[PDB]
């Protein structure tokens, strides 16, 4: 030891992540002639719990029939969630939203229904993200997208208004140009450009209004509008190849799940 | 030819933080060496950062009552801010660095009569008692105190934080979270003692100790 | 842009008197790339320094600072310096540390009058977080995320002892440059004199 | 020696480019039980003043968990930074700007925020750079573009009026062809076409109004308008790899840093 | 036949000072491991007790004036007694301990201009400044400081004591004694300065600590 | 570039070459082109070689 | 160094113990012809201050005759007193 301890008993490793893989295949029987004593047990030693279960005369499941492994986070999370909505209703606008992992903001000022369950499930999230937002709605409209880390100047958050910064400092961090008639979505990466290690939804405190947040995503928009049109903007989130989770945690009670 | 010599002008001397430069410098003067003692004063090892530092404390003493009902919170404290007192060894180290890097070893025990029947657990939770649910707290690095089986848990757990390293003046929010449930209620006889005695041992393992600062 | 980050620029300009008391603190510097002081008055400007340049234009920063002290005496005045570093933030009550308090911090002295007269000090990387955030984008503060990893105190170690016909004090010049330094995250930001 | 000269001492280089990669890397411990020579120095020698830093016993940080490298120029302004913006006002009209490296042209008719910033830390630029223009506002636009180097005949610029140039003159320098409706954006490349070696931020004088600029974009539209609707255009500026960067200078002042 | 497991009963736990029998026992819960940074938040040396102990400290600051005659003395210090003070960073070490055996490091700096003329002595004398003769200072490990000259000595001891450690609370008398004496007059001319600043730095070398202690 | 000061004398000069201009950057940052410090107390003598930077 | 510390000087140990018989013995000439270096040196350098003095040319004593050595602690302090 290192540390100086010492002991006359055995420490072991108690729940190690990912024990099995979730899908129907082969690594006779499973439980056969043989007494089950893995029946009985004692729950308080962790090295008692690690004892497989059986109590019954079983045989092997056999096999799946379909390729792909439901239940990895990498496929599960890959499908692309929702994560917000908002309207413009003027010329010149600029609209500004925050993406939080913290559980104290409430929807629609934060994670809805399926993001608000995936980032309390664990505690450091490390990785980029990956947008794609939807345009539905009025057609001519030219619209300019950039990404500003934490901890610089940017308009407020979930706040339709003008804009008091410059040309100079939008186009400086990075902006896409699109128009509305054209394309009608853009799928865009988000970096991962933070000055601490990961970042935490469980969170309180003057904790939870500084390693909670890690990208913040605004848009403006120009030559919008016509005389009756309106302009509906949809954002989607989906998990990449290169992010990272760690330290699995307690999750969200039945009243902490909550939608738009 | 004979060449006079002279005492020399520069010099860097000091003890791996203070640096002194010299435009006039000379030797050392030393006497003596070091010497052991072939009959010593002190039989044990002397005082270091492992003997001083890694070493158990006590942080907490509560009592379980029989008038606690079902997942009543018998303990809620915070394991890193309870060894920073002026009280213990370890604070002689932290007073004066600043960051800190370390893992957590916890022991919890408790003391009933055979008479007695219930259950607790003892859950390390990082950051937060969050939203999460109070009947996954076997999800965590936990113990059961059963008072039929055991009446001691011991946890070890690893550094777990969103920076890279804990500041004792000033700490965004707290690294572990120490949370002692009623996981099963206390019930007694007549005559029987309505409660039993709790305490929370911990200590740091694998200490790294960066930055030494003046300011308190 | 490691090109002109390591070269070491002017930060600070300090005096050294005579008419100072041991253990008085001279001068206080918090210790980030952030800093600079110095300007000009034909024409009006503010005198970055190289390595502010390169680091305003990131969000996040990591490395070790080195601090060059240097020091414009006579052959004849003399006197010590002591240049404590005291690891935390850059909000710390710092002035109620006395002289015999800051030796418990990592600290160094340094001769004024010899033949060498520049001293490094390169500050150790002491954090709690990996990176260190570029906050003075935003306008108001907040418990947790900081741009300084601790400030630097100047001391008056011994007094300066002088003849009669040299001058009563003895100026420093402080650079700044950095090495192992690592920056991500860019943006765009134009930085101000700290005015301290 | 070639010239001439003669010296008893030692002659060696100052302030030499590209010391050291900005990743934590490795290429035990960085300072230890030797006692620590370089924190004593003298500065007014530039050999002395090449002496690696130490004063207090450290290790080494280890490695980054990052795989690119952002300290580095062609990836910083790889990212496209923002340079220009200008709005259209009636029927076939003609707008003519130049991309100029002098910091004496304060913006909007000059260099913004980070561009500014940039073309001011060395003194000889060489080589190809790399337009993106954003289209914002109408449709059903036919606009044509192209690009003249300084020396040669153009419209006024920074003023948008009539061409006085004709179809023979516009289609022979190389031109592209767009609609509003079907794109929205260009990106095209800017040659190198020069009859000096190299362009400059940092001059007054004559010399500023030859050396600093290196090309001239002109944008001509058409079928533009119906009754009431804007036509907004946006440039962006990109480094390519074919170019080069020479002599490091000092940034500019805290004054001088302006933006739109 | 097959055995059922249980829990064990007894074990020995704790850190190389605190020993925990307990009759009713479980094994330890781990989660994860020790993780290295391959990018680090702080790239020093980690905090051990040579670098918080073994380390300069200013612990004295006098001044040598013109109207002091011949043997007069300087500075008379106790050099134990003022490295025992809350102000250093080797307090949180000597706080909690009981005894120890060290060496000590001097250094002494002075700062004439190349005006002025004289002399120092700096003598390190165990235990008392007793009936011994001035003149013979220069048998101890001492350290001569001439305008001309230098400016800068350093002297480095072993331990010398008649017991086999020291008790910081109640000690029984001062290990060593540091004198500075004026070993020739500080002369000058007119206008130049009347006064030359001094300072001591003092460090422990070889550090042994034993016997940690609650009171202080 | 040489200079001459007695040794109760006390300060310091920068000799920076800067081609083209002195342009808008920073003073500060003088320590970035080819230069040399003068220092009363340390040497009289600094000397500087450059090649040739032009845009033509 | 066990304790950290470094410098680029050299520490030399400080008025050694017992650095000479005290009779008169043999362990030519003292001084001779080449010329004496150790007569000017400087004294507050302890590794210049161990330097043999000399500044005039002599030669060797010879040996006592008697036998003891009167400049011992236990032969001197051995008488009762």
């Amino acid at each position: 030891d290192d540390s100086g301890g010492f002991s006359t008993t055995v420490s072991t490793e108690q729940n190690v992540p990912d024990p099995q893989v979730g899908i129907t295949t082969m690594r006779m029987d499973v439980s056969g002639v043989q007494a089950p004593v893995g029946a009985i047990t004692t729950i308080e030693d962790p090295v008692l719990a690690k004892k497989v279960p059986e109590t019954f005369p079983e045989l092997k499941p056999g096999e799946s029939r379909h390729t792909s492994d439901h239940m990895s986070i990498y496929k599960f999370m890959g499908r692309s969630h929702f994560l917000c909505t908002f309207t413009f209703n003027s010329n010149n606008k600029e609209y500004t939203f925050p993406i939080t992992l913290s559980s104290t903001s409430n929807p629609p000022h934060g994670l809805p229904s399926t993001l608000r369950w995936f980032f309390n499930l664990f505690q450091l999230y490390r990785g980029p993200l990956d947008l794609t937002i939807i345009i539905t709605g009025a057609t001519d409209v030219d619209g300019m997208a950039w990404f500003t880390p934490v901890g610089l100047a940017v308009d407020t958050p979930w706040v339709e208004k003008e804009s008091a910064l410059q040309i100079d400092y939008k186009t400086a961090l990075g902006a896409v140009r699109f128009n509305t008639r054209r394309t009608g979505n853009i799928q865009i990466r988000l970096p991962w450009y933070s000055y601490l290690y990961a970042v935490s939804g469980a969170l309180d405190g003057l904790g939870d209004k500084t390693d909670s947040t890690f990208g913040l995503v605004s848009i403006q928009i120009a030559n919008y509008n016509h005389s009756d049109e309106y302009l509906s903007f949809s954002c989607y989130l989906s998990v990449t190849e290169q992010s990272e989770f760690y330290f699995p945690r307690a999750p969200l009670n039945s009243n902490a799940m909550l939608s738009t | 030819e004979q060449m006079i010599q002279s005492v020399d002008r520069t010099a860097v001397t000091g003890a791996s933080y203070f640096t002194s430069v010299d435009q006039s410098s000379v030797h050392t003067a030393e006497v003596g060496s070091h010497q052991i003692e072939p009959l010593k004063t002190s039989v044990d090892k002397p005082g270091s950062k492992k003997t001083q530092g890694e070493k158990f404390f006590l942080i907490h003493s509560a009592r379980w009552l029989t008038t606690h009902a079902l997942f009543h919170e018998v303990a809620k404290l915070d394991v890193v801010k309870l060894l920073y007192n002026e009280q213990f060894a370890v604070q002689g180290l932290l007073r004066y660095h600043t960051y800190a890097r370390f893992g957590i070893e916890i022991q919890v025990q408790i003391n009933p009569t055979p008479f007695q029947q219930g259950g607790l657990i003892c859950a390390m939770v990082p950051g937060d008692q969050s939203y999460g649910s109070i009947a996954s707290l076997t999800v965590y690095p936990h113990g059961l105190l059963n008072c039929n089986i055991n009446n001691v848990v011991r946890i070890k757990v690893p550094f777990i934080y969103t920076r890279g390293a804990y500041h004792f003046k000033d700490p965004q929010y707290p690294v572990w979270e120490l949370t002692i449930r009623v996981w099963s209620e206390l019930n007694i006889g007549t005559g029987t003692s309505a409660y039993t005695s709790l305490n929370v041992l911990a200590r740091f393992t694998d200490l790294e100790l960066h930055g030494l600062t003046p300011l308190s | 842009f490691t090109t002109w980050t390591s070269i070491p620029t002017l930060a600070a300009q300090f005096p050294f008197n005579a008419s100072d008391s041991v253990g008085q603190q001279i001068k206080v510097i918090p210790v980030d790339p952030y800093f600079f002081q110095m300007t000009n008055t034909n024409p009006d400007q503010k005198c970055i320094t190289a390595l502010a340049s390169i680091c305003q234009m990131f969000c996040f920063w990591r490395g070790d600072l080195v601090f060059d002290f240097q020091v414009f005496p006579t052959k004849y005045h003399s006197g010590r310096l002591l240049f404590c570093f005291v690891p935390g933030n850059e909000l710390i009550d710092v002035t109620g540390i006395t002289l015999k308090q800051a030796t418990t911090a990592p600290c160094a002295v340094m001769d004024i009058a010899g033949v060498q007269s520049t001293l490094r000090f390169r500050v150790p990387w002491i954090s709690d977080t990996p990176y260190r955030v570029n906050r003075y984008t935003k306008e108001a503060h907040q418990k947790g995320e900081y741009t300084a990893i601790g400030k630097l105190i100047v001391y008056c170690y011994n007094r300066l002892t002088s003849p009669s016909n040299v001058a009563h004090h003895v100026r420093v010049n402080v650079y700044l440059s950095a090495i192992n330094l690592e920056c991500f995250a860019p943006l765009y930001h134009a930085m101000d004199v700290t005015t301290q």
